[PDB]
């Protein structure tokens, strides 16, 4: 009869960067940077943002024909170029 | 099947459990005290590292023309600072904080050990691998009373010496 | 080995109210409890892991909170499908005992 | 949180997407790795 | 999400083998512990015994320790709960579930989130 | 009782002691020595967090008009940005000390056990609770040696074998 | 404020039982340790002995540690000394006070910030 | 049991001045003395405590210094209450020695 | 030598090390094992404060006339602030990472003291100053396998045995 | 930098006493460690023991262990090798050397800079 | 024992090319391995100790790399004067053995 002292392992090959060490494999990790990016530009803090399409913000704002139709918007958060 | 030769793949139930070889039965355990206070000692540390921070609605990319160069140059300044100091900071808390969990985890480990050689000072042999092969003949009341906690020296102190006495 | 209570034992209200149920334990389970409902005849579903945070695929008006020896569970609006009975579960120590049940029922 | 290049999630402290954010914004940095061990070292039988 | 169908006689007879076999679809033995619940009619839930991994870890109720044995086979993959001396408070609906919930790479004890739909028993002459 | 089961509020003289029981007499006491030495240690770190940090003259609040709203808003954003970085550092720093002040407390607690265990030997049954039981009679003397770390072995080991034939 | 008084014989003959009490006003015996000090004729301080709490702790001068005995007499609010066999060499000046410096939630042993006015004792035939 | 040497014996000195007192220690002892003056015929009083700290209601012409086995005790200016004996008192250990004592007289 | 006493000059070699007493010599050893692992490991540490640091072409220094004084203000306010957070976490790491140093090494020692304490659980006596002396008689190849750690308890258990039993 | 001289009698019989010596200048016995490198013709290098601190600090090479003996004398400034029942396998080019290396304080194991010109023996009837 | 392979044994090589010399160990030696050129017929000198740095008093053209069982030393640009055999050794373990050693010709 035997009682034996153990620890939990698995399949997983995270490795983990440790000071006085590097590269260790360890069961499970979790990612503080985030390098994912969705590619779309997105409504910040819930407003969508203004829209300009071959313009600028002086041919917006000084009413340039071309960018007559991008000045109808009333909110925005931010600026696209 | 020992700590020093190896981590245990079959048991997921917790980190940290014990092996029981029985006439009656074999399989492994896990001890669910330790390793919850384990689980909920590591959640809050990570939770603390991501949590205290705090941002703010901050605008990065400044616009400055050709005559207002000491203004972009301070703008390039002040945004190297930032970066650098928050890369430093960080990678040395990281690493720092992976240590601290190796080392945490690993005097969980001695704890563990250390409380069932004080249960079974003598009642068992010590293997030296992380094996305490028992003098004396118990079913598995006896085990999960070491589990418990519970184990008392008097009720097989006779047998184990016995058993001693044989080898 | 760890009692398990609950209280109120039954409680009635209409849609859309607010209802707090407060299962209590013998002895402190940290931040650990499972909270199930059982449609009549169906199999109950987990809702609350940990105490303070929600299964994927639960509906977000659901909410737990609490430590020590009280726990409350917070329903915002409380639709049709929400009517059925709930449970409270303990999760650190073997035997793994239940909740007696708290029914809830229209007005 | 928003970046040219894309929408970065808010959930984390640290990005490394892009320099230039607009909003509540994670810290950038120029790690190109920063993981947080929560278990032990994984060693085989 | 996996599927959980059980199987059960239906009908029993005072003391003698009870046995029910729980089968998963779309789903293995690994990483996994499965479990036992069992309510009687209109009381409490209560948990008979649970098994993890593929035999490796085996748990059972302290009342039921002599009575309930839980055995294994992944090849044929189902799990099955063996119950002798069966008794008249015995009559319940058994309910198979699975340990699928996790944090941190540990497996929660206990804590059921997919069950199957019951297969309902009862003890009587 | 014991230090696993909670600790004493009678002993004020210092944070870790003693407590012998004696036919002649009962009562607390303190380990000067190392308590002396913790509180200097913690005095030290204490003083570094607050003497380190240095201060110069200095305004913060900047005025700027309409025309200036880039400098206003460059002004917010290294303000808002001093103030996140001091506060998350800090905030991470009072944690990590919070918990090696207490860890080195329990460090020593446990370094201090070891010490009495070593010099009694086997002379006394360890009832488990973090107390040390004598087989042999033992006077004020030698409570005030285990105290002085002068306690000796040679001279009680006979009593003690004898006690320990008898039970 | 704290106040100490010290009342005594004022005159004692040698292998004379030597009993003293010193009362406090305006503090009680909870979480102050006290001491007793004395000083011969043109001589240095000694420290006989200290009671802490409420005679939770007891720690005696080693040197004269045979001879002498402290209680602490909680209820009536007065701390007194017992001595016996008393001889010529033993005349001081007899005071009680407080150990009170406290740093960190602990208490500074033996370093005594208020003090009593003194009783004169002396032995003679 | 430590050992208390307190030098010099005596010291005359004038109103203004600025005399500097040393207690020193056989053992060494790291940052912890006591420091007492005593008029004579009444009780001492604490003016120092961990070398380095004031007690209140002390006034702030009173400084401690020193570390190891050497401490001093540097008077900023001499005023008519000090001129009483002082006493250097060590409190590592039991039997705690008190310090010989030296007096210091009008010139 | 014991290494609470005091430490050796002679062991040039290794930061650990074994002193070996025997009848043909007396001499100084020394563990590579641990030595090497520790050398090449605190290497890491050193390496990892400077490596991380990162520096850029900046040009820190900014000349402002007299009617731009709001600007210049601005510029002191940065650059005194970011030295002032580069001493303070700079000085605190600084402590914070000697401190664990030098327990790192206290660890090890420990460490060490335990596995050749496992090594010879019961055939030498402990003096509590960091030495063992055997009961039984060992030559220099039994005490270099101590050393090896390949050492073999039954072979000097009965030598150990019957020196008990003449003490 | 300093300069190792070695003296060896440059030819010897089987079977006796081979002793050869190594002068040092320029440099003392005190936290350096030295060696003595050995080289077969037309094989490698070969490691046969080493001499560190003013005295002790003794471990050899195992497979040649017994029939070595390292000594020192700090008067003379001078380290010897002792070496016994010679045989024609032990023809080699002796060097002398120190390995004067330290990072952290302590000096890197069996890693030699500085080295003797070369002391070269024949084993021959 | 730590068993010593060099590869290859003899190679031949221009002036002024570049070449990376290989020397391998079975057991894992982390990264303390040093390295030592041999003119004919005189004493040999240390070139890189724990395979990262370089000697003082050693050109820099010198470079090692490698970790594990494998290891390697590049020359940047070879001239005449390291025609030499070249050496490998392990620092961890007694017996610390050296290579078998590596030839080189002009070519
Ligand atoms: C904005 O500019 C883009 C880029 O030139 C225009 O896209 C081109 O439009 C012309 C005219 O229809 C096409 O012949 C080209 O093939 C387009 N090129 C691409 C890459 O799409 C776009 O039409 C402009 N939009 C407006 C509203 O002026
Ligand atoms: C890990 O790998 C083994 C290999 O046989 C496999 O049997 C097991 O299911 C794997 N476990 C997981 C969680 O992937
Ligand atoms: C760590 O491992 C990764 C993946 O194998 C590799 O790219 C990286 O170079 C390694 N780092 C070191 C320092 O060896
Ligand atoms: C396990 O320990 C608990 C508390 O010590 C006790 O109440 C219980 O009876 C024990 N179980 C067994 C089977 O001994
Ligand atoms: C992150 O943001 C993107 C925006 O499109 C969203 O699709 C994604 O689900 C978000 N992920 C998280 C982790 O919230
Ligand atoms: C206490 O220990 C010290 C130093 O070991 C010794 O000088 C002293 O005599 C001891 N006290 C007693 C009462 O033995
Ligand atoms: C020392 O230990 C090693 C471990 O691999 C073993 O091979 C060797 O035989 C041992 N040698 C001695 C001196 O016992
Ligand atoms: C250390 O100093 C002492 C005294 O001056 C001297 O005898 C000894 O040789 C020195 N040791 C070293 C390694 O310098």
């Amino acid at each position: 009869d035997t009682i034996c002292i153990g620890y939990h392992a698995n399949n997983s090959t995270d490795t983990v960067d440790t000071v006085c060490e590097k590269n260790v494999t360890v069961t499970h990790s979790v990612n503080l940077l985030e390098d994912s990016h969705n590619g779309k530009l997105c409504l910040l803090k819930g407003i969508a943002p203004l829209q300009l399409g071959n313009c600028s913000v002086a041919g917006w704002i000084l009413g340039n024909p071309e960018c007559e139709l991008l000045i109808s918007r009333e909110s925005w958060s931010y600026i696209v170029e | 099947a020992g700590f020093i030769e190896g981590g245990w793949t079959g048991m997921v139930d917790g980190w940290y459990g014990y092996h029981h070889q029985n006439e009656q039965g074999s399989g492994y355990a896990a001890d669910q005290k330790s390793t919850q206070n384990a689980i909920n000692c590591i959640t809050n540390k990570v939770n603390s590292v991501i949590e205290k921070m705090n941002t703010q609605f901050t605008a990065v990319g400044k616009e400055f023309n050709k005559l207002e160069r000491r203004m972009e140059n301070l703008n390039k300044k002040v945004d190297d600072g930032f970066i650098d100091i928050w890369t430093y900071n960080a990678e040395l808390l990281v690493l720092l904080e992976n240590e601290r969990t190796l080392d945490f985890h690993d005097s969980n480990v001695k704890n563990l050990y250390e409380k069932v050689k004080s249960q079974l000072k003598n009642n068992a042999k010590e293997i030296g691998n992380g094996c305490f092969e028992f003098y004396h003949k118990c079913n598995d009341e006896c085990m999960e009373s070491v589990k418990n906690g519970t184990y008392d020296y008097p009720k097989y102190s006779e047998e184990s010496k016995l058993n001693r006495e044989k080898i | 080995d760890i009692q398990m209570t609950q209280s109120p034992s039954s409680l009635s209200a209409s849609v859309g109210d607010t209802v707090t149920i407060t299962c209590r334990a013998s002895q402190s389970i940290s931040s650990w409890l499972a909270w199930y409902q059982q449609k009549p005849g169906k199999a109950p579903n987990l809702l609350i892991y940990r105490a303070s945070t929600l299964q994927s695929g639960v509906p977000s008006r659901f909410s737990g909170s609490g430590s020590g020896t009280d726990f409350t569970l917070t329903i915002s609006s409380l639709q049709s499908e929400d009517f059925a009975t709930y449970f409270c579960q303990q999760s650190t120590s073997s035997p793994f005992t239940f909740g007696p049940g708290t029914k809830l029922d229209i007005k | 949180c928003q970046t040219p290049q894309g929408a970065i999630n808010s959930s984390l402290p640290f990005q490394n997407v892009h320099p230039v954010t607009i909003g509540e914004c994670p810290k950038y940095v120029r790690s190109a790795k920063l993981r947080m061990v929560t278990g032990l070292r994984n060693i085989p039988s | 999400q996996v599927q959980l169908q059980e199987s059960g006689p239906g009908l029993v007879k005072p003391s003698e083998i009870l046995s029910l076999t729980c089968a998963v679809s779309g789903g293995s033995f690994s990483s996994y512990c499965w479990g036992w619940i069992r309510q009687p009619p209109g009381k409490g839930l209560e948990w008979i015994g649970s098994i993890c991994g593929s035999g490796g870890s085996n748990y059972l109720n302290p009342s039921l320790k002599s009575r309930v044995t839980l055995s294994v086979d992944t090849s044929k993959n189902q799990f099955s709960l063996i119950l002798n001396s069966v008794t008249a408070a015995d009559t319940a609906v058994y309910y198979c579930a699975r340990e699928g919930i996790t944090i941190f790479g540990v497996v929660i004890p206990r804590v059921l989130d997919s069950w199957g739909q019951g297969a309902v028993v009862t003890v009587s002459s």
